[PDB]
């Protein structure tokens, strides 16, 4: 009879993870401040990592990797890519990014921006907090003074037909206590139900593919799919019939290279191998695919949520390979080798 | 990787190795607190003895 | 801290007090004459906690025998070990207390009390460093009840800085038929709440039920009950008598067991439970048993409350790894029954010397909020008579007023309210 | 030559003290009778060992030590000890009644009544010193004497010797060996009271020590004897530099200088390798590179914490035995690339290194094997604040209910002193976080 504690009530993913654990009749949920637990399903910000692994007779495991915020915080991710020789500034799969404070990267940003204007190259950028899409240095820098990251906007993206619509691929990755990187076979395409405007960047409906902005600012929401959710089997069919190739060959291969290269990079800083406590974590990798079928990384989410139809399969995979591996009772993933 | 201040001796040796460069109460107060506690104890004992005599 | 002064008052007190010295004398290898005849020097390292060494290297118990009648003490003197006790330390009367707390506390007891204190004083003198006092008594009678609590109060006046600890026997209608017992018991609890540092709540209901249901004794006797009491007393005092780290003195025990000054009533436990007439217990069995309701010396269900603090003593030759394993297993398997706001509240001791005829035993000491059940019981019985003022003439004929009774009733009801406070308290 | 006075307070201080002064004698060839054949200057000398050992005309090498417990049992085993001849009777000070794991009883009640006798016996030592450096104070955080009496003595030492250095060896409380439930209260109370009076404190979490013994020495249930032989090894590494003709940490000031940038953050983390069981017939001798790398393994530290999720303000490697610089600098190159060693921006990422040719010594008939080379890494990392966060949370759980508080108040302490002591800890935690660092989707 193993014990757990729930310290993040808002997590839909670990709410289902809790539900499945009790349902086995080998797990008991303790009070959120009872220290005599095996598993902590901890709070998003300020998790007491320093307190875990100090209870004798108990093998303790947490649903977070201490320091995985270097990869998940927007300004930190840029910094990690730029400083770490494992990724470096010689990195092909991540858009040109600069950290701007309202230490700084203001000097080097203008330097690369002005080389593009005179170089007769597209100067469309994006701004986000750790939301603005503009071509002028004024509108970008002036907005931050109302901490952000100025990233190269994907001017030539790939568009699904019918619809001439933008999208983004969300992949779920589980890194267990042994640092085995597992990619869930199912992913989702956060599509933009409105057609892409090549010249207009004022309307933030056809540019932001988020499920929240489509259920709020999009008129033709839920037209092509439900709601703006295209799954892999369906997307693969579009790639074969409309582009000849497969999802595995044109996209999945690059995604896997990105996941691996990212998580291997921070393995020496977050690995809980010779530690008093063990960690595991579910991540949400966000990708953009250009028209040349080249995969780009947008953001890493430390606390992702799932697509309602996949919760069942993903949350069972979490308890199967990340929990019951450590706490044995009485594949739906792709193991990314390293 | 730099090596500086190489100190040598009979039972040892030492040096620095730079990999990258940078970027009270008086005795009067002690007896004051020590007496105040003894007087807080003495009050508690006498209050008990007062209650016991009742 | 070193020497403990032992006082035994009344019929129950002297009977259980006597059985205590017989048990620990044999443990420490002291014969009924007082001469040492043991195999280990672990038996004498802390002998001076309970025994005064006399000329010709003979060991005398630091025991005072009190009663308002000669009866029991005469049978203790006629007993096997009666010869060990100092004869100047037998302080008795001829009247009796007639199962009346008012007689033991105010009228008859009043006449004998200073002669007891002169013996307490003499014993306290021959002490290099006195720890405190130990008292055996019942709460249902007159002498141990009334006189015992008056002796505690008088001892506290002369020794306010020392530790007062009791082995108090709680009344049960399964053992006794004296109607006034709930009155005497409530009057005695009121005293214990104010004037003791530690009280082992030894309940006659639990001792009867253990004898009947577990030891399968059809007609249990006082000696049958006392057998479980002497085992409990031997176990709860181990840390004080033998070399060790945890709870080796009365004060260190109190600091570990008493989070709140009125909440000092302990629920003792014991494994294996035996009757006076082979098969050794494993470390896992000792651990399941000592924490089991059926092994508690107080008729309370620990599962109905929360443990504020626990002391676990393991006696014999066993695995310190396994003791630690099983102790952690018990805490980790039932963590809801241990207050979260008192971190690491279970402390464990292991002593190499087991009791007589046991290869290995385990004694539990718990400060559980479930003790309120015992107090609710005595309170239910008290209120039923007191709301009709029944049998009060026995008390008022001794000078007492209804006020003392209303006050005693209130204090015990307040103590039950306090135990509930901390049962419903969260971190 | 500058002298050091070692003070051992409580059961922990006295029993560790014993394990240390015993290792010191095996290391300097001093016999249980106090005789040293290797010392050719009879009844005196200005040798490096004379920092810790005074001398008699009869040729007795006498520890510059004071033992203080409020109860006889423990110190009466220093008097009955193998090394009983070593100590003067006035070096051993006992009460009758102990502090009952109550800081208030140790500090206020018994403290007030024995403080002057202790400072007297300390001056009796200080007056045999040509130029006293300061003090090394050994004690538990958890016990009443260990916490209460020590904090009082530290405040008085600051008065009577304000120019002198005060260094600590503090035993941080761990439930696996803990004797009391109030150890969190006592720990915070003494930490707050001893903060301004301590120059450098070395914490040893009893949980780490217990685990090293279980894991590396294959001891089922380690005792104080096992724990102290291991603590003795770490203490010896730190003090070897004062007792022998060494190049680094040659005086007590050097510890503050080399390890303590900010005075409040004076708790360096100690890591020690190699720890091998003597009960091992075969032993594959580890390299300089292996033992150096192990200094970055949490399994080998004196407090379990992650120095990766913190910053370094100081780092110093103390080697012992068959070690050459060539192998050291190469290991420092190797680990720098492998391990994630982040330093404070205003500090150079670098290490102070010292080798002491003196070989690693063990007690004959011990659980610890004799090694050719050894290393103690002393590093000031903000990761040690994890020990503070754990203890502060335990303190908070209990204090919110005022559990056991009456025991303190009954000894004369005010309830306000508890939250005062705790606000200082909340300050200390905040200092460490300032130095150390910069929903659904
Ligand atoms: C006919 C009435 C009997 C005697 C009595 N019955 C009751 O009280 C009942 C059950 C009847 C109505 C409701 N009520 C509660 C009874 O069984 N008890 C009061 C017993 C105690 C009684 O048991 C028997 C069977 O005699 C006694 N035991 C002893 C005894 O153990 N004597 C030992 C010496 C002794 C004497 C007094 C004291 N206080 C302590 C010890 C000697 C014996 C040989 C031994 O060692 O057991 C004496 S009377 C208790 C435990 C329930
Ligand atoms: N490593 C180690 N820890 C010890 C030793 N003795 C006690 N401790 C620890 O120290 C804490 C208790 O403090 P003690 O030193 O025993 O107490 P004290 O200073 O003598 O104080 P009182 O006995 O209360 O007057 C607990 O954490 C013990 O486990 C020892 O020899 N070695
Ligand atoms: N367990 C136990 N209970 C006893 C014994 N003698 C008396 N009692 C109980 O004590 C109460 C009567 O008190 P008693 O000690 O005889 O009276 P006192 O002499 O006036 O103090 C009743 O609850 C009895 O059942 C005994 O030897 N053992
Ligand atoms: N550089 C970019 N080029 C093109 N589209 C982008 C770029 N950055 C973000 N987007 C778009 O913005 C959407 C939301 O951005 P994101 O960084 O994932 O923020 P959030 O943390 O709020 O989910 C993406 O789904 C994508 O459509
Ligand atoms: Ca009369
Ligand atoms: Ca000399
Ligand atoms: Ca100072
Ligand atoms: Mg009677
Ligand atoms: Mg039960
Ligand atoms: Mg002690």
């Amino acid at each position: 009879m193993y014990t757990f504690v729930v310290r993040d009530e808002n997590s839909s993913v670990y709410a289902e993870v809790s539900r499945l654990l009790l349902a086995t009749g080998q797990w008991k949920r303790l009070r959120k401040d009872n220290p005599r637990f095996n598993l902590m399903l901890g709070e998003r910000n300020r998790l007491p990592f320093g307190r875990l692994g100090h209870e004798p007779g108990l093998v303790q495991l947490v649903n977070y990797y201490r320091g995985a915020d270097k990869l998940c915080r927007k300004a930190s991710l840029v910094k990690l890519i730029k400083t770490s020789p494992e990724l470096s500034e010689s990195c092909t799969w991540f858009p040109e990014s600069y950290v701007i404070y309202p230490t700084d990267e203001r000097e080097v940003f203008l330097a690369a921006y002005n080389r593009r204007r005179e170089g007769r190259e597209g100067n469309v950028w994006i701004a986000k907090s750790s939301i603005l899409i503009s071509s002028e240095a004024s509108e970008l820098l002036d907005f931050i003074d109302e901490v952000h990251v100025i990233q190269k906007y994907l001017e030539k993206p790939l568009l699904l037909e019918p619809g001439h619509r933008k999208f983004d691929i969300r992949s779920w990755v589980l890194v267990d206590h042994l640092y085995n990187i597992y990619l869930y076979r199912e992913g989702v395409l956060r599509t933009s139900s409105e057609p892409y405007n090549s010249a207009n960047f004022q309307d933030k409906t056809c540019h932001l593919t988020n499920h929240c902005i489509q259920k709020e600012y999009s008129k033709n929401y839920g037209r092509y799919e439900e709601g703006n959710e295209m799954f892999f089997e369906e997307f693969n069919q579009y790639l074969m019939d409309a582009l000849n190739t497969t999802l595995e060959n044109s996209i999945l291969l690059q995604i896997k290279h990105i996941i691996r290269s990212c998580l291997m990079c921070i393995e020496p800083a977050i690995s809980t191998k010779h530690l008093h406590y063990q960690s595991f974590q579910l991540f949400g990798f966000d990708f953009m695919v250009d028209e040349e079928l080249k995969v780009w990384l947008i953001e890493v989410n430390g606390a992702p949520a799932c697509a309602q139809k996949l919760y069942a399969e993903l949350c069972q995979g979490i308890v199967d390979v990340a929990i019951s591996s450590v706490f044995p009772l009485a594949s739906i993933f792709i193991k990314l080798h390293h | 990787m730099e090596v500086i201040e190489l100190n040598k001796a009979t039972s040892g040796q030492s040096w620095e190795v730079i990999l990258k460069p940078p970027s009270d109460p008086s005795l009067e107060e002690i007896q004051k607190k020590l007496e105040a506690a003894e007087e807080r104890r003495k009050y508690q004992e006498a209050e008990l003895l007062k209650h016991l005599a009742e | 801290m070193r020497e403990i002064v032992h006082i035994q008052a009344g019929q129950c007190g002297n009977q259980i007090g006597a059985k205590f010295w017989e048990v620990i004398s044999d443990e420490h290898g002291i014969d009924p004459t007082g001469s040492y005849h043991g195999d280990s020097d672990l038996q004498l390292e802390r002998i001076n906690v309970y025994y005064n060494e006399a000329t010709g290297n003979k060991y005398v118990p630091r025991a005072i025998l009190v009663d308002l009648e000669p009866g029991t003490m005469d049978s203790v003197r006629s007993g096997p070990f009666g010869q060990i006790f100092r004869p100047d330390n037998f302080v008795f009367g001829q009247s009796g207390a007639g199962n009346n707390w008012a007689k033991g506390h105010y009228t008859e007891g009043a006449e004998l009390v200073d002669s007891v204190l002169d013996v307490v004083r003499k014993e306290s003198e021959s002490c290099d460093c006195l720890q405190g006092f130990q008292l055996t008594h019942s709460l249902g009678g007159g002498t141990g009840s009334g006189m015992g609590t008056l002796l505690i109060s008088k001892i506290r006046e002369e020794y306010p800085d020392r530790i007062m600890n009791t082995f108090s026997v709680m009344p049960s209608p399964k053992v006794s038929d004296t109607v006034v017992e709930p009155y005497n018991a409530t009057l005695s609890v009121h005293q214990l709440v104010e004037n003791t540092d530690e009280t082992y709540s030894i309940d006659n209901e639990a001792l009867y039920d253990i004898c009947f249901r577990t030891l399968k004794l059809t007609t249990p006797t006082y000696g049958d009950l006392n057998h479980l009491v002497s085992a409990t007393m031997s176990g709860v005092t181990t840390c004080l008598r033998f070399p060790g780290q945890l709870n080796a003195d009365l004060r260190k025990l109190a600091v570990n067991m008493v989070p709140f000054p009125r909440l000092h009533f302990f629920m003792p436990g014991f494994a294996p439970l035996t009757s006076r007439g082979y098969r050794a217990l494993t470390v896992p069995e000792l651990t399941q048993q000592m924490f089991d309701s059926k092994n508690m010396m107080a008729a309370c269900d620990p599962r109905h409350g929360r443990y504020l603090t626990v002391a676990a003593v393991f006696r014999g030759r066993m695995s310190m790894k396994e003791v630690d394993e099983q102790m952690l297993n018990v805490q980790n398997k039932n963590s809801s029954y241990f207050v979260e706001w008192i971190p690491n509240n279970v402390k464990t001791a292991v002593c190499d010397i087991p009791p007589r005829g046991l290869k290995m035993s385990a004694t539990f000491i718990g400060n559980s909020t479930a003790i309120q059940e015992l107090f609710k019981r005595i309170s239910e019985q008290f209120t039923a008579m007191f709301r009709r003022k029944a049998f009060l003439h026995w008390y008022t004929g001794e000078g007492m007023d209804e006020m003392e009774f209303t006050e005693a009733e209130s204090n015990m009801n307040d103590l039950v309210s306090e135990y509930q406070q901390y049962q419903d308290a969260t971190a | 030559m500058r002298e050091c006075i070692s003070i051992h307070v409580g059961q922990a201080g006295v029993q560790i003290g014993n394990a240390c002064w015993e290792l010191y004698c095996l290391e300097h060839g001093i016999q249980p009778d106090g005789q040293m054949p290797s010392d050719k200057t009879i009844g005196g000398g200005d040798d490096s060992f004379n920092t810790f050992f005074s001398e008699t005309g009869a040729g007795k090498h006498v520890p510059r030590a004071v033992f203080v417990d409020l109860e006889p049992t423990v110190i009466d085993e220093v008097r009955t000890g193998t090394y009983r001849q070593l100590f003067h009777p006035e070096q051993l000070i006992t009460g009758k009644e102990d502090a009952a794991n109550n800081y208030a009883r140790g500090h206020y009640t018994i403290g007030k009544e024995i403080i002057d006798l202790v400072l007297d016996r300390i001056r009796k030592l200080a007056d045999q010193c040509t130029g006293l450096q300061g003090f090394l104070v050994f004690h538990s955080f958890g016990g009443g004497t260990g916490s209460g009496f020590t904090s009082l003595l530290m405040e008085r030492l600051s008065v009577d010797y304000g120019k002198k250095s005060k260094l600590e060896f503090s035993i941080y409380p761990a439930p696996q060996v803990s004797t009391a439930v109030v150890e969190p209260y006592n720990s915070i109370l003494t930490t707050h009271t001893t903060l301004e009076h301590s120059d450098c404190a070395f914490m040893v979490d009893n949980e780490a020590i217990y685990d090293i013994c279980r894991r590396n020495l294959d001891i089922e249930r380690p005792t104080y004897t096992n724990l102290n032989r291991l603590i003795g090894q770490i203490v010896s590494s730190i003090t070897a530099s004062l007792r022998f003709d060494g190049a680094l940490n040659v005086d007590l000031t050097e510890f503050q200088t080399n390890l303590v940038p900010y005075p409040r953050i004076h708790f360096p983390l100690a890591t020690y390798a190699p720890v091998i069981s003597a009960e091992k017939a075969y032993h594959e001798q580890l390299s300089v590179a292996e033992i150096t790398n192990a200094c970055f393994e949490p399994a080998n530290q004196m407090v379990k914490c992650d120095p990766r999720h913190g910053k370094y303000m100081a780092c110093c490697l103390l080697y012992r035995g068959d070690v050459v610089p060539k192998d050291v600098n190469a290991a420092i190159a190797t680990i720098k690339t492998k391990r994630t060693i982040q330093f404070v921006d205003w500090c150079p990422t670098g290490f102070k290194v010292g080798i002491n040719y003196q070989p690693p010594t063990v007690v004959p008939g011990g659980d610890l094997a004799k090694v050719q080379r050894a290393v103690c890494m002393l590093s000031n990392t903000t990761a040690i604040a994890e020990a503070w966060a754990r203890l502060d949370h335990k303190f908070d759980l209990m204090y919110a209910k005022r559990a056991f508080v009456h025991w303190y108040v009954g000894e004369g302490m005010e309830e306000g002193e508890f939250s005062e002591a705790r606000e200082d800890m909340a300050a200390l935690e905040k200092d460490y976080e300032e130095v150390g660092v910069d929903g659904e989707e």
